[PDB]
C-alpha cells in the first residue's frame, strides 16, 4: 500500500504510516535499510498497546519510542473515532542516527500533526484524499532542515557584526530597531530578502542572539525552492518571487504564539505574538573585532539580559504564594528592577515566557 | 593634594633593621642577611647570608658585585655566586671606601688593599677609637675623623710603592664629628656633636666658617654647588654657602629626630626622621611642603633614588617600601599586554 | 462465512501460547510469559480461527473484562498437573460466566497437559470443573498434549460443528 | 493530585528513591495501578529500550526504561523497568537527552554487576551438577560394572543439561550486596538535582554554557545571607560603605559582641572584587596591633575593642575607612549614581531575590571594565591630551557620574594585572591608594 513519492535533498524520514482492529506512505530512495513487512511489525507494537480505552472526549495522547532494538525512533499521536468508535492515529518513523535532530523539532511537529487530525476528524463525520494531501507539507518541513538552518556554533565571519563600520544614518536606525524588535517579538521572526547573500548574512548575523538548541529551530534562505511561513520556527530565512507579493498566510502567521527586508530596509511588527540594546548597538562598534575581544563583549549583554529577566520572574512569584492573590503591582515593580523605561521593561519580560510560559496573562494578560 | 608616588609596594624578607641600601647596576641595588632585588618587580633575586654579627658598611668596586664587612673583626667579599676571598688584619672597622681615579681602596688603623684583596699599605695604630669617616680629597689624599681629633693622613702615591703620611691636624671642634661631605671640589664641611659647623679649606685647609646660633646632634648634610642643607633634630635649617649664613629654616618641622636628608635630582629635598613620617620639600625664593608619606611606625635609615623608578625607604619594622609614581606607572603596564597580544593571537589562545 | 473470533484464556504456566504455537506452524519454542496479548489467526476448513493469546496473572485476572467483546467462542484451559487453586480457578470461571455481557457467546471448556499419571482422565478434573451444575451454557472438553500435538484438532473441529448452525 | 519521583516494579504470577521511601504520595496515585499500565509489549542477549507513556488523572509519565535484570532460576525473563515520573509534562521532553544518560549509566550498572551475580549461581548449580555427575561416573558406573539402564538414560540427560548449562555459561561470559548500594546511590542521585522546576533547571544550563566565554572577566564575582544584608540596607548612612568597599579601600570593621561582626563580616562579602586563585580576601577576626603588610592582601578585616583606638588607628586615615558600630561613626564625601540603584527605600521582600539583583547588576560593571580595558583608541596614543581623553570617555560613552568613575579604572588594572601575573599583589603587591579626604558621620 506503499505509495512512493521523492522530495528535494536528502531523506530523514524513513517511513509514515495509520491503525486498525478487528504504511501506505514511504520516503522513496534507493536501498532502504530495512523491508517494508518491518514498518508493518514496528507499527503493530506502538497501536496494539492501548486497550485500556480512559478518554473522555479526545486529546492526541503524543508516546515516543527509541526502540534500540533494531534503532528506530517512532513519534505517534492515537486519538479516539468510520462505522466504529475506535481509535487510531498516525505515525512517524526516523533512524537512529538522527536522534538530536528531533528533539527541538518535537514541538513543532507535535502541533502540525494536531491540526492535521483536527482536519481529518471534521471529514470524518460530515477519508485519503486529505490523509494525503496534508501528509507531504509535514514530510517537506522537516525534510528541507536536514541540511539547513543556522547551526550552534557560529562565528562572527559573516555578521552585521565584524564591520569596522558603523553605518549610515540609516544603518543604525534599521540595525537598532531591528534588534529591538526581534528582542521584543520573542525570538521568533523571519526575514524576507530579495538577494542570497545578503539574506544569509543579515539571518545569521541576527542568530547571534538565541540559545544553542534554539538555533537548530531555525530555517535558512536559498533561492532555488519555494519555502512557506512555517509558523512553529523561531528564525527563518527566505528569497522572494519576481511577483512582488510574499507567500504569507493570515491565519497560520496570527495564531502562532516580525518582517525586515534587505531591499526597502524597514522593519515592521505587522504581526503580533529601548535603552539597554541601545547602548550595545552604540559601544559595540568601538573595538576592534579582528582579534575576536569583540566576540567576548557580546555574551555579557545576554547575560545580563536572562538574569535581569530571572530576577523579575522570582519577584512575581514571589510577591504572592506561589500564586494566590492579585498582583495591582506596576510602579514598584517598575522601580526596583532598574528598568524604568517600557521598551526595556518589554524586553526584559519577553525572556521570561522561554523558562515560564503564561506569565504575560499571569502579570497583566 | 598634587604630589606624586601613588603606588606603594612592600617588601619583607628581613629579620633585623638594615640601615644600608647600596647601589649595585642598572636593575638591581642588623641581622647580617644580605638581600638585593629588582626595582620593577620586585622579586628577591638571589641572596648573600655569611655574616654573624651586625654589618658595618657595604660598597661596590667596579666586578662591581658586593663589598660588606661586619663586627666579627673580619671583611669578606662576595660576589654575584660565589665568595670572593675575606681578609681579617686585627680589629673592626666602621668605615670603606675606594679611590677612584688612584685605583685602589681602604678601609682603630687605616689599611688600603688592592684588587687582589692584599693589604698594600696600612698604618701603624692610629687611635683607641675607629674611623669615623673617610671622605676622598683631592690629590690622592684621604681625610679622616677620629671623634674629638680629625688627621688628614694624606696618601703619597707610588720605588714604586705606596706611602702615606698624614699632613694636618686640627682640635677647633670641641665635641666628637657627625659627618663630613665633599661638596665638588671646593672644601670639606665639618660638624661637631654638640651642634658645631665648621668647614675646611681644600688646599688651604684653613678654617672659614662656624655656625652655632642655632639637644643639638646634626646627623647629616647635604649640599651642592648651590647651598649647604644639613638637619639637626626637630628643625632643617639650611645654611648658605656662597653667603655664608643660613638662608633658610622651618623650625615645625618633623616631631622626631631626623636622621639623613637627601636632594632630589629635579630640585627638590627630602627628609627622613625617627617618627616614621618622610617628607618632601621643594625651596623656594627664600620652602613649603610638598608631600606626606606615611609609612612605619618606627624610624627610617636612608633613602635611595632611582631615576625612573622611585624610592627605597625603610628601616626599622622589618620591611622595605619601593615607592612609585603610579600614573606613568599604569602606562607601562598597558603598553606590555597590546604588545602581547597581537604576538600571541586571539585572547585566550 | 470465516471469522471465529476466540477468547482463549488459562492460569499462570498453562503454555497455553505454546497451544497457540502448535495450531500455527506445530513446532515448539521457548516463551517468556506473555504480558499483554498476541494476535494470531488459523484457518481451517474454510473457516479461520482466531485466536487471542491472553496472560493469566492474578492481579490482570480481573482485567480480562476488558477482552469481552466481539468474541463468540469463549475457549478456556485448565491445567491438570497443578492440583491446587483448582477451587480458585472454578470461582473465576463462574464469575466470569455470571455477567450478561459475555452471555450471548457460547461457552466452550477445555483441558490439557495430561503429562504425569498424577492427573489421569478426565472424570474427576470434570466432576471439579462441575459441567452438570451449569445451566444455560455448553461444554465439550478433550484430552491434550503439546509434546505429542494431538487433540486440537478435535476441539476445533467441535467448535466448528457446534457453532456453524448459529 | 500528585505523583511521585521514582518507581520500580517487576510483573509476575516496589522501591522509592523520592526521599528515601517518602511516605508522602498523595492518593491520587496508586502504587501500583500505574505499574499495571507500564506492563507492555515492549522488550522482545537483547539491549536497551527506551519510551514515553501518555496523561491520565492526572499526571503525565515520563522515561520508563526497561531492562532485563540477569538470568534467574522463565529462561532469562526480568522484567525489570527503572520508571520515572513527573507532575510537569513538558519537561521530561524538553530535558530528555539529559535525563536519558544518567538512567543509562545507572542500568548499566546492574548489567554490569548482576550479570556477574547470575554468573555465581550458574557456576555452583554446573559446579553440583558437575560433582553429581562425577558421583554417576564412579559409584554408578562401579555399579553397572558391578534398572542400571535407567540410570544411564538419567546420566545421559544430566550430560545434555550439563553441556547446556556450559554453553550458557560461555555465552554469559561475553562483553554484551556488592552493586546495588552504589546504583541505589546513583538513583537517588540523579532524583537529586531535578527536584527543582524545568524553570530554573533551563536557567541552570543556559547561565553554565554562557559562561565558560567569559574566561577573563569571570574572576571578580564568580562565586568559587541576604536577609541581615537587606538590613543593613535599617541602617542609615550606610552607602558610602559599599562605595568604600568597591573602590579598593580597606573597610576595617572594629567592636566587640563577636556576634555582630561575625554577622556583618560574611554579610557584606558579597561586594568585595577578587584577586585570583584566592578565594576572596577576607579577614575573619583579626586581632594584633596592625602593620602595613597586613593592610595589603587582607582587603578587610575586624577588630575588638577590649575595653580607645581610634587615636591609633586613625594615624592610618589615608588607606582605609573605619566602621565603628556602638558609636555609630564611620569615606570620601561621595554623591554618585551607580551604588544608589545597587542599594536604595526599596519595597523588595525575602532574602535571596536581592542576591540576585546584585548579582546580575554586578556583571555590568565587570563588561564596562572589559571594554575601557581593551578599546586601543585609548591607551594607544602628551599626558595633558591622554588624561584629558580618558576622563572624558567616560562622561559621554559609559554615561558615568563624577567620583564614580574611579572604581572603573580599579577593576580594570584588576584586569590587567590579571591578564600577565595571575596573582595581583599575592607575591607581588599593589597596595594602589589615593590622597582623598574623608569625613566622619555619627
Ligand atoms: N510437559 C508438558 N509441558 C507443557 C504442556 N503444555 C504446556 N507445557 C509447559 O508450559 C510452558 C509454557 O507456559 P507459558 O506459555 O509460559 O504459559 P501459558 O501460555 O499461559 O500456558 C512450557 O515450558 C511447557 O513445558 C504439556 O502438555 N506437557
Ligand atoms: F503464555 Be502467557 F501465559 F499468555
Ligand atoms: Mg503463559
Amino acid at each position: 500500500a506503499k505509495t512512493e513519492i521523492a522530495l528535494s535533498g536528502k531523506s530523514p524520514l524513513l517511513a509514515a504510516t495509520f491503525a486498525y482492529w478487528d504504511h501506505i506512505w514511504a520516503p522513496k530512495t534507493e536501498q532502504v535499510l530495512l523491508s517494508d513487512g518491518e514498518i508493518t511489525f514496528l507499527a503493530n507494537h506502538t497501536l496494539n498497546g492501548e486497550i485500556l480505552r480512559n478518554a473522555e472526549s479526545g486529546a492526541i495522547d503524543v508516546k515516543f519510542f527509541v526502540l534500540s532494538e533494531k534503532g528506530v525512533i517512532i513519534v505517534s499521536l492515537i486519538f479516539d473515532g468510520n462505522g466504529d468508535r475506535s481509535t487510531y492515529g498516525l505515525s512517524i518513523i526516523l533512524p537512529q542516527t538522527e536522534l538530536s535532530f528531533y528533539l527541538p523539532l518535537h514541538r513543532v511537529c507535535v502541533d502540525r500533526l494536531t491540526h492535521i487530525i483536527r482536519k481529518g476528524r471534521i471529514w470524518m463525520h460530515k477519508i485519503i484524499p486529505m490523509l494525503t494531501g496534508e501528509v507531504i507539507p509535514v514530510m517537506e518541513l522537516l525534510s528541507s532542515m536536514k541540511s539547513h538552518s543556522v547551526p550552534e556554533e557560529i562565528d562572527i565571519a559573516d555578521t552585521v557584526l565584524n564591520d569596522d563600520d558603523i553605518g549610515d544614518s540609516c544603518h543604525e536606525g534599521f540595525l537598532l530597531n531591528a534588534i529591538s524588535s526581534h528582542l521584543q517579538t520573542c525570538g521568533c521572526s523571519v526575514v524576507v530578502g530579495s538577494s542570497a547573500e545578503k539574506v544569509n548574512k543579515i539571518v545569521r548575523t541576527l542568530c547571534l542572539f538565541l540559545t544553542p538548541a534554539e538555533r537548530k529551530c531555525s530555517r535558512l534562505c536559498e533561492a532555488e525552492s519555494s519555502f512557506k511561513y512555517e509558523s512553529g520556527l523561531f528564525v527563518q530565512g527566505l528569497l522572494k518571487d519576481s511577483t512582488g507579493s510574499f507567500v504569507l498566510p493570515f491565519r497560520q502567521v496570527m495564531y502562532a504564539p516580525t518582517h525586515i527586508d534587505v531591499d526597502v530596509n524597514t522593519v515592521k511588527q505587522m504581526p503580533p505574538c529601548d535603552t539597554l540594546v541601545k547602548a550595545f548597538l552604540d559601544q559595540v562598534f568601538q573595538l576592534k573585532p579582528g582579534l575576536s575581544l569583540r566576540s567576548t563583549f557580546l555574551a555579557q549583554f545576554l547575560l545580563v539580559l536572562h538574569r535581569k529577566a530571572l530576577t523579575l520572574i522570582k519577584y512575581i512569584e514571589d510577591d504572592t504564594q506561589k500564586g494566590k492573590k492579585p498582583f495591582k503591582s506596576l510602579r514598584n515593580l517598575k522601580i526596583d528592577l532598574d528598568l524604568t523605561a517600557e521598551g526595556d521593561l518589554n524586553i526584559i519580560m519577553a525572556l521570561a515566557e522561554k523558562i515560564k510560559p503564561g506569565l504575560h496573562s499571569f502579570i497583566f494578560g | 593634594t598634587q604630589n606624586p608616588y601613588t603606588e606603594l609596594l612592600v617588601l619583607k624578607a628581613h629579620h633585623d633593621i638594615v640601615r644600608f641600601l647600596v647601589q649595585l647596576d642598572d636593575y638591581r641595588f642588623d641581622d647580617g642577611i644580605v638581600v638585593v632585588w629588582n626595582a620593577q618587580t620586585g622579586e628577591k633575586l638571589l641572596e648573600l647570608n655569611g655574616h654573624t654579627q651586625k654589618i658595618t658598611a657595604i660598597i661596590t668596586f667596579p666586578n662591581q658585585l658586593i663589598l660588606t664587612a661586619s663586627a666579627d673583626r673580619t671583611v669578606i667579599v662576595w660576589d654575584g655566586r660565589q665568595v670572593q676571598r675575606i681578609s681579617c688584619f686585627q680589629s673592626t672597622v666602621k668605615c670603606l671606601t675606594v679611590l677612584q681615579r688612584l685605583d685602589v681602596w681602604l678601609s682603630n688603623d687605616l689599611c688600603v688593599w688592592n684588587r687582589k684583596l692584599d693589604l698594600l699599605c696600612k698604618t701603624s695604630h692610629l687611635s683607641d677609637t675607629g674611623i669615623s669617616a673617610l671622605v676622598e680629597i683631592p690629590k690622592n689624599c684621604v681625610v679622616a675623623a677620629v671623634g674629638k681629633e680629625l688627621i688628614i693622613f694624606r696618601l703619597v702615591a707610588p720605588s714604586l710603592e705606596w706611602d702615606i703620611l698624614e699632613v694636618k691636624r686640627l682640635l677647633d671642634h670641641q665635641d666628637n664629628i657627625l659627618s663630613l661631605i665633599n661638596v665638588n671640589d671646593l672644601s670639606f664641611v665639618t660638624g661637631s656633636h654638640v651642634g658645631e659647623l665648621i668647614i675646611w679649606d681644600a688646599l688651604d685647609w684653613t678654617m672659614q666658617a662656624y655656625e652655632r646660633n642655632f639637644d643639638i646632634s646634626i646627623h647629616h648634610f647635604t649640599c651642592d654647588e648651590e647651598n649647604v642643607f644639613a638637619a639637626v633634630g626637630r628643625g632643617l635649617y639650611v645654611y648658605s654657602l656662597q653667603m655664608k649664613r643660613v638662608i633658610a629654616c622651618q623650625k615645625t618641622a618633623h616631631d622626631s629626630n631626623v636622621l639623613h636628608v637627601a636632594r632630589l635630582p629635579n630640585r627638590q629635598l627630602i627628609s627622613c626622621s625617627e617618627d616614621g613620617s618622610v617628607r618632601i620639600w621643594e625651596l623656594r625664593e627664600k620652602l613649603e611642603l610638598i608631600g606626606d608619606l606615611i609609612g612605619h611606625s618606627s624610624s627610617v635609615e636612608m633613602f635611595l633614588y632611582f631615576e625612573d623608578h622611585g624610592l627605597v625607604t625603610c628601616s626599622a619594622d622589618h620591611l622595605i617600601i619601593l615607592w612609585k609614581n603610579g600614573e606613568r606607572e599604569s602606562g607601562l603596564r598597558s603598553l606590555r599586554l597590546f604588545q602581547k597580544l597581537e604576538e600571541n593571537g586571539d585572547l585566550y589562545l | 462465512a470465516t471469522e471465529m473470533r476466540i477468547l482463549m484464556v488459562g492460569l499462570d504456566a498453562a503454555g497455553k501460547t505454546t497451544i497457540l504455537y502448535k495450531l500455527k506452524l506445530g513446532e515448539i519454542v521457548t516463551t517468556i510469559p506473555t504480558i499483554g496479548f498476541n494476535v494470531e489467526t488459523v484457518e481451517y476448513k474454510n473457516i479461520s480461527f482466531t485466536v487471542w493469546d491472553v496472560g493469566g496473572q492474578d492481579k490482570i485476572r480481573p482485567l480480562w473484562r476488558h477482552y469481552f467483546q466481539n468474541t463468540q467462542g469463549l475457549i478456556f484451559v485448565v491445567d491438570s498437573n497443578d492440583r491446587e487453586r483448582v477451587n480458585e480457578a472454578r470461582e473465576e470461571l463462574m464469575r466470569m460466566l455470571a455477567e450478561d455481557e459475555l452471555r450471548d457467546a457460547v461457552l466452550l471448556v477445555f483441558a490439557n497437559k495430561q503429562d504425569l499419571p498424577n492427573a489421569m482422565n478426565a472424570a474427576e478434573i470434570t466432576d471439579k470443573l462441575g459441567l452438570h451444575s451449569l445451566r444455560h451454557r455448553n461444554w465439550y472438553i478433550q484430552a491434550t498434549c503439546a509434546t505429542s500435538g494431538d487433540g486440537l484438532y478435535e476441539g476445533l473441529d467441535w467448535l466448528s460443528n457446534q457453532l456453524r448452525n448459529q | 493530585a500528585k505523583f511521585s519521583r521514582d518507581f520500580i516494579l517487576i510483573s509476575e504470577f516496589k522501591v522509592f528513591g523520592t526521599f528515601d521511601l517518602n511516605y508522602f504520595s498523595l492518593r491520587i496515585m496508586s502504587v501500583d495501578y500505574q505499574a499495571s499500565f507500564v506492563g507492555h509489549p515492549p522488550g522482545s542477549l537483547n539491549f536497551v529500550e527506551d519510551s514515553k507513556v501518555v496523561l491520565g488523572d492526572s499526571k503525565e509519565g515520563a522515561f520508563a526504561y526497561v531492562h532485563h535484570l540477569t538470568l534467574y532460576d522463565r529462561g532469562f525473563v526480568r522484567p525489570f523497568c527503572m520508571a520515572y515520573i513527573s507532575a510537569d509534562q513538558h519537561k521530561i521532553m524538553q530535558q530528555f537527552q539529559e535525563l536519558s544518560a544518567e538512567f543509562s549509566r545507572a542500568s548499566e550498572c546492574l548489567k554490569t554487576g548482576n550479570r556477574k551475580a547470575f554468573a555465581g549461581e550458574l557456576e555452583k548449580k554446573l559446579k553440583d551438577l558437575d560433582y553429581t555427575r562425577t558421583v554417576l561416573h564412579t559409584e554408578t558406573e562401579i555399579q553397572k560394572k558391578a534398572y542400571s539402564s535407567q540410570a544411564i538414560e538419567k546420566a545421559n540427560e544430566l550430560a545434555s543439561v550439563e553441556k547446556s548449562i556450559i554453553e550458557h555459561q560461555d555465552l554469559l561470559k561475553q562483553i554484551r550486596t556488592e552493586y546495588f548500594t552504589q546504583t541505589l546511590a546513583q538513583l537517588s542521585h540523579i532524583e537529586h538535582m531535578f527536584r527543582g522546576d524545568l524553570c530554573y533547571l533551563l536557567t541552570s544550563q543556559i547561565d553554565r554554557a554562557l559562561l565558560k566565554q567569559q574566561h577573563i572577566t569571570n574572576f571578580l564575582f564568580e562565586d568559587f545571607a541576604g536577609q541581615n544584608a537587606l538590613k543593613f540596607i535599617q541602617y542609615p548612612f550606610a552607602h558610602p560603605a559599599i562605595y568604600s568597599l568597591l573602590s579598593g579601600r580597606t573597610l576595617v570593621v572594629l567592636g566587640e559582641d563577636e556576634a555582630i561582626v561575625r554577622k556583618l563580616v560574611t554579610a557584606l562579602a558579597i561586594f568585595v572584587p577578587s584577586y585570583g586563585c584566592y578565594a576572596k580576601p577576607v579577614k575573619h577576626w583579626a586581632s594584633s596591633p596592625l602593620h602595613i603588610m597586613d593592610f595589603q592582601k587582607w582587603k578587610l578585616i575586624g577588630l575588638q575593642r577590649v575595653a580607645g583606638t581610634l587615636h591609633a588607628l586613625s594615624r592610618y586615615s589615608r588607606y582605609t575607612s573605619i566602621l565603628d558600630l556602638d558609636n555609630k561613626t564611620l569615606c570620601p564625601l561621595y554623591r554618585g549614581t551607580l551604588v544608589p540603584r545597587l542599594a536604595d527605600r526599596t519595597q523588595i521582600k525575602r532574602g535571596s531575590t536581592y542576591y540576585l539583583h546584585v548579582q546580575s547588576m554586578l556583571t555590568q560593571l565587570c563588561s564596562k571594565a572589559f571594554l575601557y580595558t581593551f578599546c586601543h583608541h585609548l591607551h594607544l596614543p602628551t599626558e595633558e591630551l591622554v588624561a584629558s581623553r580618558q576622563m572624558s570617555f567616560l562622561k559621554l560613552t559609559l554615561g558615568l557620574v563624577n567620583e564614580d568613575v574611579r572604581v572603573v579604572q580599579y577593576l580594570a588594572e584588576l584586569l590587567k594585572l590579571h591578564y600577565m601575573q595571575e596573582s595581583p599583589g599575592t607575591s607581588h603587591p599593589m597596595l594602589r591608594f589615593d590622597y582623598v579626604p574623608s569625613f566622619l558621620y555619627k
